[PDB]
């Protein structure tokens, strides 16, 4: 990722004030409803017929936690993506057989999600340094398919 | 294809907008062009400085053709018509930004919209954007 | 939307594809499984080696399906129907991938019709796998 | 990716056999053929009214050969696109004010001008390793936008 200074500043100050629990719950969860085909990896979720049924799916809410967390860890390691994400690339392509699109939409999703609970505060030079993250985030765990 | 709830959706969300919509469009505008800075090359004769005139006046227009898709929802081809012909004859704005703009116009709304703003109404406004870019695209070739 | 020029183009280069049509589309899959890795994720259950079996089984289904909606042109959406069903419900493949797919096949057909690759059937049959490609994501969502 | 020794080897050897002038030519023709709104950087080149307009335009198979041009001796930067591109990539945001997203077009339909050129000669492999350069060409021009 190419931050600049003061834009590596910006997405730390605004992360600390983020619940990365709920905003991972409520992102994944509208992942799966914006975006309904990737329901394909949740077969073993249950209910996802509904917004509702999917957004306050218990497996989708635990799993939005797992995957926020881990990119949340990775917000620590900007200068090395690639590195901090190698094993979870491996892992989506060699095991789960995820699409690295996906990456890409869930980013997408989640800048909407911290401007949604954010407002105004999510200014646009603010939102400019968060697509440079999950572009980032997203090409770090595309990384290591084959 | 917008679905009765998708409509309903739209229409409750950019209803709420209402006057604030050329507003809304200068700022989708701001944001797209500091996010995706590749855009700036279809408008070389802008000022493109936060708060321009150039800017504000743009985005009044996009927000004003989004009212209208939103008053024509069950006809949008047709109510879109002279604005694709613009768009694929003269203008030929790659495909691509296309969902650049819509990206930004829901981050705007989604900044503006607490409460509306629902995974749901969410979901069918970026229906609602895509069905737009579909019409402005549909006669480039 | 495909002119009379593009479905005339299109049925005299397919046409000319004849017995081929089930090598031509393995061909594309292998070309897009080797360029653009990614599209493996969707075929895990697969045995994507060269000369694959499984690989010209479903080039052979693929190619069967371009030749319907060839013969269909005027009436995709409903001669795909089952197919976009299938896509929409069950497969949901990423809709960027079939680009990818539609400019192997273009690849494909480039290597194999020398004569008949003309630049505006090339244009016409870029149009055509567009639009095979919008009807197969169409029910989406 | 990048590419690998085998895969550098299978560039050159098949540049080695291209004609540039012709090529060139063909691909920009081709460009502004199939997605015609990209004739929007060149009204001054005159007629592009029909595809035999637009093949036979002598600015177009001038500017084709131009362009082409540049691109093949890139081909000799292939561990450094980026630096070997950065004043085109300045100049092409600047001042011509070209979307890069018209150098990933040109870079699909140069492949498939050098599939029809080729034929069986341009195997499945050969044609990944070229999409891996016209990708780093296409990313080495848009460098430098801002
Ligand atoms: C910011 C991006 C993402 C991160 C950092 C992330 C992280 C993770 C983590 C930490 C795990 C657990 C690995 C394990 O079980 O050993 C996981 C599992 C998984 N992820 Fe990702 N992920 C991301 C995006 C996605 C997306 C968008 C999808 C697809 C829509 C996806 C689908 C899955 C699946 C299916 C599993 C396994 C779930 C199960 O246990 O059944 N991931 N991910
Ligand atoms: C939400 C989708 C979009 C809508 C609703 C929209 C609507 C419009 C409208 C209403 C106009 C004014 C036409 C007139 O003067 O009568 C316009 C002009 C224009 N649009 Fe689009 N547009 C869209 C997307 C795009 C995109 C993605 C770009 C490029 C990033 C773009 C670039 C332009 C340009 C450069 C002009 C001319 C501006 C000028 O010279 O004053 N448009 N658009
Ligand atoms: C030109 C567009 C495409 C056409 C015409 C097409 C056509 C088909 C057809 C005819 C089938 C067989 C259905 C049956 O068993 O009756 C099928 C299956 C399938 N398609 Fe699509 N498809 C297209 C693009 C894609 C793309 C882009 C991918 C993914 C990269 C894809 C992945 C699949 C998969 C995984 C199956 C299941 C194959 C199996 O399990 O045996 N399709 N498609
Ligand atoms: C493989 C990618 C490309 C390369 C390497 C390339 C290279 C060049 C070169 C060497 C010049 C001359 C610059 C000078 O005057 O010093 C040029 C000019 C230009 N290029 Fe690119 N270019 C590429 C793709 C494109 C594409 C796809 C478009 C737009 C569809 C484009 C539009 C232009 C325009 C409009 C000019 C100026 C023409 C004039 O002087 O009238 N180029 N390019
Ligand atoms: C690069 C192009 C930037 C110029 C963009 C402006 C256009 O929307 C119109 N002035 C006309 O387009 P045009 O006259 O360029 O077709
Ligand atoms: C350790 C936890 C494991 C659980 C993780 C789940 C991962 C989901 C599997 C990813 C699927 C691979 C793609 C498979 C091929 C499909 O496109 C179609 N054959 C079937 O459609 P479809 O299957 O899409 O309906
Ligand atoms: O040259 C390179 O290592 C990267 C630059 O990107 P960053 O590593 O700086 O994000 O190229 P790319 O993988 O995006 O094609």
């Amino acid at each position: 990722v190419h931050l600049t200074p003061e834009e590596k500043s910006a997405v730390t100050a605004l992360w600390g004030k983020v619940n990365v629990d709920e905003v991972g719950g409520e992102a994944l969860g509208r992942l799966l409803v914006v975006y309904p085909w990737t329901q394909r990896f949740f077969e073993s979720f249950g209910d996802l017929s509904t917004p509702d049924a999917v957004m306050g799916n218990p497996k989708v809410k635990a799993h939005g936690k797992k995957v926020l967390g881990a990119f949340s860890d990775g917000l620590a390691h900007l200068d090395n993506l690639k590195g901090t994400f190698a094993t979870l690339s491996e892992l989506h392509c060699d095991k789960l057989h995820v699409d690295p699109e996906n990456f890409r939409l869930l980013g997408n999703v989640l800048v909407c999600v911290l401007a949604h609970h954010f407002g105004k505060e999510f200014t646009p030079p603010v939102q400019a340094a968060y697509q440079k993250v999950v572009a980032g985030v997203a090409n770090a765990l595309a990384h290591k398919y084959h | 294809v917008l679905s009765p709830a998708d409509k309903t959706n739209v229409k409750a969300a950019w209803g709420k907008v209402g006057a604030h919509a050329g507003e809304y469009g200068a700022e989708a505008l701001e944001r797209m062009f500091l996010s995706f800075p590749t855009t700036k090359t279809y408008f070389p004769h802008f000022d493109l400085s936060h708060g321009s005139a150039q800017v504000k006046g743009h985005g009044k227009k996009v927000a004003d053709a989004l009212t209208n898709a939103v008053a024509h929802v069950d006809d949008m081809p047709n109510a879109l018509s002279a604005l694709s012909d613009l768009h694929a004859h003269k203008l030929r704005v790659d495909p691509v930004n296309f969902k650049l703009l819509s990206h930004c116009l829901l981050v705007t709304l989604a900044a503006h919209l607490p409460a509306e703003f629902t995974p749901a109404v969410h979901a069918s406004l970026d229906k609602f954007l895509a069905s737009v870019s579909t019409v402005l695209t549909s006669k480039y070739r």
